[PDB]
């Protein structure tokens, strides 16, 4: 006869992950590399979104 | 955890899948030898050139067979297996049955083939429907013209439209609708949070994800058992059509049917098989009474007061 | 005043390429042949989503305001074209009642028919074509801009000409994707019994 | 492929993903699924040999004494020009058999002996003699008259299950 | 017999399958649990087993509707092919049909079809008709032939 007995199946060789190439970061230098800071009475606040 | 149901489905589809070649074998492979016509074509004036092989192509299908192959029309574990008899090996069979019919008649069905001149084959054929041999010979070129006209009209009919082959294009459609419906059922939810499996595996922890996949499995496994049940029933319709085709190719091609209305309209003379994609087509050739006259008649006649009856036929008075 | 929408307001309802296929979908679509409200100024409801179309020769319409209050008290979307650049921002704005704070999003860059679809967060789709009262025809509104801005909208305004407004509804549209990737016809399945037939069959031609 | 600039994924008829746009470089990538197929152990009886051929259904041999076929890749059968009758069927016109120093062989099956018939516009063959012959034909007529008592199948020895079966 | 035995043996083996219950034997669910916890576990086995009988009985109904079509074929042969002489080519064995003899078998029937087969043949020259007195003659039965 011609008995069908198992399935052949190619395995994944390696993983790939893809996303858009780096642009539009938050302005961290204008907080951490700044030339001016608040008095502790009057803390600055800046919105990151 | 559901057990043998997966194997039982592949066993059920393998019952169908083997049977599709058993059908195609018992319909076409009714002959031990591949018969061939001579290069000469002295078939009494009958022009079988439109139904015999054409050598100009890699697969030597006839003129009418290529009308039939023209008028008729994915990876989720589903696989379409190939037929055992590829369509040239079908066409070698329909070549053999047809060539043996023309240069033999029924005699290649009954055993070893015996040649006969074609206008003597038809002489018997006509005699097989109670029309005496001389009715062929007194009309032979007219009969060949009526036949050549009728085969011509088949080509024009098959050239015009696909609507005649609805009997085959409906099979191709239903099998393709069942395949699409089975694949589309992968995108259904069945009461789970996604129809994608890696979503469920990644977005949830195993105590929850293994319930969401009991949902998808108890849906999916019933999606297959429904498809395989539809295929087993569909296949049992097609089995009964393969056995009707095998019955016609036995009685209606390899013989001469006395069975009324079984082998087209008319009194049956002979028929010519032509292959088609997933099917077969018979050209039944039939004698049909046309022009007619009214007569006076009697069951018997008196002479010496003894009563006379015909051996064959009937008495008529013209008036 | 009012005008027939005809076979307009069809937009690509997903970022998915498909070619030579009749893709049926159910979402916020403009009911075919419905009567768009016709203007030559006011403040309008937004409902579930808006088809906005304008016919121009003159760049008179420049953009829109959207929200629930439209007089500060809470955040409101503003979209504006002016001279060399276009502007988008979402502050708790004060406005005039006749125009012509907490800024969580901000950005800066008849013979015309312009067409737009606005729906909820907020998505813009559109098309622009030359013409020469809204024309009988078909158009495929492409997605332009996605705003993750979280703004509730029930009302809106035009910033300044003929323009037309109608409300999108949850209907089933059979969309004909053509050759090298374009929508090119549609059937609104609830329109008439032949459209119910074309959506039963998933076909644009119906046999006897 | 020519996706419109905003289209990111390509879809086929059966809702398969046929292509994707790369998000960094605007090229469209065809997706072909990973190759898979049934493995078929083509064999004579173990009462004859332990040689087995293997058919990898619908696959270029590369991904697996090797033969490429319309059915897939066939391994361990010799490709033979001689067309015999079918013995073990394979598909797409191919059959295979165990033959002589003995191996499995694979070939296009013959449909039987060919015969150009001696037709003419004057000749008839007539039998001078006959054979009577007896041919067996076999037909099934009935099944085993099986009967499965659903209750004693599903809930055998339990009223405490039967109360739920109702 | 093989198809019925593969259908029964699979139906029996499926009694031992879990369907997601804590045991594939019902008396283990009943001995290890109280009724409020048992009805969650037993319903798994009922939902599964019942799908296993619906499957088996559908096969037997489809199958029996094939065996029925083989029985009605045997009843048509035992009428026309035994109780008569059917002129229906290849229906009643290869050859011309003379007669047949039915023999029983387990779950079936077997025919000894007896057929006349043409065997030893010679080529003859032939003609469709003959002339003798300007009128044309045809055979009542058979054919004209020349021995050479
Ligand atoms: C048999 O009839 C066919 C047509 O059905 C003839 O084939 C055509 O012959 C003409 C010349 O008479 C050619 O111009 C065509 O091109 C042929 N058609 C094809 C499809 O080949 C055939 O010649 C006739 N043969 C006899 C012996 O009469
Ligand atoms: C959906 C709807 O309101 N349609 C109406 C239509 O019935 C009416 O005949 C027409 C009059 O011009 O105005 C519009
Ligand atoms: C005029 C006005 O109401 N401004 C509001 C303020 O009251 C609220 O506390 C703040 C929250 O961040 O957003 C701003
Ligand atoms: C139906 C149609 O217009 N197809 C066009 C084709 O003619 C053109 O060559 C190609 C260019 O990429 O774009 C597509
Ligand atoms: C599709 C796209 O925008 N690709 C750009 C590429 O052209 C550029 O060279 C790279 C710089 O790192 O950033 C990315
Ligand atoms: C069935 C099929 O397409 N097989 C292909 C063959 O045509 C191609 O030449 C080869 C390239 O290595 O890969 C394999
Ligand atoms: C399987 C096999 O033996 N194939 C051979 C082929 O290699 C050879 O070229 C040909 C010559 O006609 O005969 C055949
Ligand atoms: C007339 C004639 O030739 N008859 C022969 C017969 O003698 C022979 O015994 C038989 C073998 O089956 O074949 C026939
Ligand atoms: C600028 O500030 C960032 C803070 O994210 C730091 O990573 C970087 O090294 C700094 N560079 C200099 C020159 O201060
Ligand atoms: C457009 O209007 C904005 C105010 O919303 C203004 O700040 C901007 O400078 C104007 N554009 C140009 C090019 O002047
Ligand atoms: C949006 O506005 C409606 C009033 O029409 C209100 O009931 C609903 O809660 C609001 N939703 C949000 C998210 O602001
Ligand atoms: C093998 O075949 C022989 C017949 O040649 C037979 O007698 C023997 O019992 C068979 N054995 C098995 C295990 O099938
Ligand atoms: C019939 O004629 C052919 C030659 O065409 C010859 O080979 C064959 O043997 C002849 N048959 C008989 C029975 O003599």
């Amino acid at each position: 006869g011609i008995y069908q007995t198992s399935n052949f199946r190619v395995q994944p060789t390696e993983s790939i992950v893809r996303f858009p190439n780096i642009t539009n970061l938050c302005p961290f230098g204008e907080v951490f590399n700044a030339t001016r800071f608040a008095s502790v009475y009057a803390w600055n606040r800046k919105r990151i979104s | 955890q559901y057990g043998s149901f997966c194997t039982q489905l592949n066993r059920a589809l393998t019952g169908i899948a083997v049977e599709q070649d058993k059908n195609t074998q018992e319909v076409f492979a009714q002959v031990k030898q591949i018969y061939k016509t001579p290069p000469i074509k002295d078939f009494g004036g009958f022009n079988f050139s439109q139904i015999l092989p054409d050598p100009s192509k890699p697969s030597k299908r006839s003129f009418i067979e290529d009308l039939l192959f023209n008028k008729v029309t994915k990876f989720n574990g589903l696989t379409v297996l190939p037929p055992l008899l590829t369509d040239e090996m079908i066409a070698q069979y329909t070549s053999a049955l047809l060539a043996g019919t023309i240069t033999s008649g029924w005699t290649f069905g009954a055993g070893a083939a015996l040649q006969i001149p074609f206008a003597m084959q038809m002489a018997y054929r006509f005699n097989g429907i109670g029309v005496t041999q001389n009715v062929l010979y007194e009309n032979q070129k007219l009969i060949a013209n009526q036949f050549n006209s009728a085969i011509g009209k088949i080509q024009d009919s098959l050239s015009s439209t696909a609507s005649a082959l609805g009997k085959l294009q409906d099979v191709v459609n239903q099998n393709a609708q069942a395949l699409n419906t089975l694949v589309k059922q992968l995108s259904s939810n069945f009461g789970a949070i996604s129809s994608v499996l890696n979503d469920i595996l990644s977005r949830l922890d195993p105590p929850e994800a293994e319930v969401q996949i009991d949902r998808l499995i108890t849906g999916r496994l019933q999606s297959l058992q429904t498809y395989v049940t539809q295929q087993l029933i569909r296949a049992a319709e097609i089995r009964a059509s393969a056995n009707l085709a095998a019955t016609k190719m036995s009685e209606c091609v390899l013989g001469q049917s006395k069975r009324v209305d079984f082998c087209g309209k008319g009194y049956h003379l002979m028929s010519f098989p032509q292959s088609a994609p997933h099917g077969v087509v018979f050209l039944h050739v039939t004698y049909v009474p046309a022009q007619e006259k009214n007569f006076t008649t009697a069951p018997a006649i008196c002479h010496d007061g003894k009563a006379h009856f015909p051996r064959e036929g009937v008495f008529v008075s013209n008036g | 005043a009012y005008t027939n929408s005809f076979t307009r307001g069809v937009y690509y309802p997903d970022k998915v390429f498909r070619s030579s296929v009749l893709h049926s979908t159910q979402d916020l679509f403009l009911p075919f042949f419905s009567n768009v409200t016709w203007f030559h100024n006011p403040v309008l409801p937004f409902n579930d989503g808006v088809y906005f179309a304008s016919t121009e020769k003159s760049n008179i319409i420049r953009g829109w305001i959207f929200g629930t209050t439209l007089d500060s008290k809470t955040q409101s979307l503003l979209i504006v074209n002016n001279a060399t650049n276009v502007v988008i921002k979402v502050c708790e704005f004060q406005f005039c009642n006749d125009p012509f704070n907490n800024c969580t999003f901000e950005y800066v860059s008849f013979k015309n028919l312009r067409e737009f679809v606005f729906k909820n967060y907020f998505k813009i789709y559109s098309k622009h074509t030359p013409i020469n009262d809204l024309p009988q025809g078909f158009s495929a509104l492409e997605p332009l801009v996605d705003l993750p801005i979280g703004i509730n909208i029930t009302r809106f305004q035009t910033l300044l000409a003929a323009y037309y407004v109608g409300y999108l509804q949850p209907r089933t549209f059979l969309l004909k994707y053509n050759e090298n990737g374009t929508i090119t016809d549609a059937v609104d399945c609830a329109l008439d019994p032949l459209s119910e037939t074309k959506c039963t069959l998933k076909s644009f031609t119906v046999e006897k | 492929k020519k996706f419109l600039p905003f289209q990111q994924f390509g879809r086929d008829i059966a809702d398969t993903t046929d292509a994707v746009r790369d998000p960094q470089t605007l090229e469209i990538l065809d997706i072909t699924p990973c190759s898979f197929g049934g493995v078929s152990v083509i064999t004579p009886g173990t009462n004859t040999s332990n040689q087995v051929a293997v058919l990898y259904q619908d696959v270029n041999c590369t991904e697996v004494n090797v033969f490429q076929t319309r059915a897939g890749c066939l391994i361990g059968a010799e490709h033979v020009n001689n067309s015999y009758e079918c013995d073990i069927p394979i598909g797409a016109g191919i059959c295979a058999s165990y033959q002589t120093s003995q191996s499995i062989i694979a070939y296009t099956m013959s449909l039987g002996a060919e015969n150009s018939v001696a037709y003419s516009n004057n000749s008839i063959a007539i039998p001078t003699n006959f054979t009577i012959s007896v041919t067996t034909e076999i037909l099934p007529v009935s099944m085993t008259k099986t009967s499965v008592d659903c209750t004693m199948y599903i809930c055998g020895d339990s009223t405490e299950c039967s109360n739920l079966l109702l």
